[PDB]
């Protein structure tokens, strides 16, 4: 009885990618209009999106990001990152300054990992001038609470160790625990990788 | 970002 537990789980998160709005229910979490912002955020298929859109999202995350990869194992490719940001699975939370202007954005997923139905959070990127306000911390309130009204049984994303603000925004201010897959819970000697991979359970 | 192993 190995293909029925799997089932039920991979049910779960076809139905998830099967939503038109996922935030639908929760105008709520539309608006953030807290320390001098006025953004609105819209949930989107990738396929919903303008093609400028996603350029300034891969632009946002090159810049952001692109020195962090190579002083990782995994290096810095574009078209790598291109298609993982382009694939028919990904959505995305967007943030718009004023209705107008992307300051923010998160790539998420509705997946399976390590037998788990998650909302894998592969992407969180804010604008330098956007930072230190919230929108961050909110962002991230937005995937908990998608995990929690499609079933999915936590939030997971990978953070390097050499990102030590995204490290302690995620670890302290939002208390994600080290998920069981990450690097340093395998071995009782300390491994040396330059990732953790965090969760938070629903 | 990414999603490690
Ligand atoms: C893969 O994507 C997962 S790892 C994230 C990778 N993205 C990345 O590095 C992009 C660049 N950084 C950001 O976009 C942004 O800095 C975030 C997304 C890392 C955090 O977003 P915010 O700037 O909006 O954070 P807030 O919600 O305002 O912060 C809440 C509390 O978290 C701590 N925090 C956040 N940044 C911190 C830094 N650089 N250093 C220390 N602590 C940080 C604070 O406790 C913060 O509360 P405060 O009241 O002190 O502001
Ligand atoms: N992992």
């Amino acid at each position: 009885e190995e293909r029925a537990a799997m089932d039920a789980v991979c049910a779960k998160v076809d139905a998830a990618n099967r939503l038109g709005d996922p935030l639908e229910a929760f105008p709520v979490f539309k608006k953030y209009d807290r320390n001098g912002l006025n953004v609105s955020i819209e949930c989107k298929r990738v396929s919903g999106l303008e093609p400028a859109t996603v350029d300034w999202a891969f632009d946002l995350t090159k810049t952001n990001m692109q020195t962090m990869y190579e002083q990782s194992e995994w290096g810095w490719k574009d078209r790598e990152k291109r298609e993982e940001m382009t694939d028919d699975r990904a959505w995305y939370l967007i943030a718009w300054e004023n209705s107008s202007v992307p300051v923010a954005f998160s790539h998420f997923r509705f997946d399976v990992e390590c037998g788990d139905e998650v909302l894998y959070c592969y992407e969180v990127q804010l604008e330098s001038k956007v930072r230190r306000k919230g929108l961050g911390k909110f962002l991230i309130q937005i995937l908990q609470l998608m995990a929690n009204s499609t079933q999915m049984k936590k939030v997971m994303l990978t953070v390097f160790k050499h990102n030590h603000g995204a490290y302690q925004f995620f670890r302290e201010a939002l208390q994600f625990e080290i998920d069981d897959s990450s690097p340093s819970m395998s071995g009782c000697c300390g491994e040396d990788c330059s990732y953790e991979i965090l969760s938070r359970r629903t | 970002s990414g999603r490690g192993k």
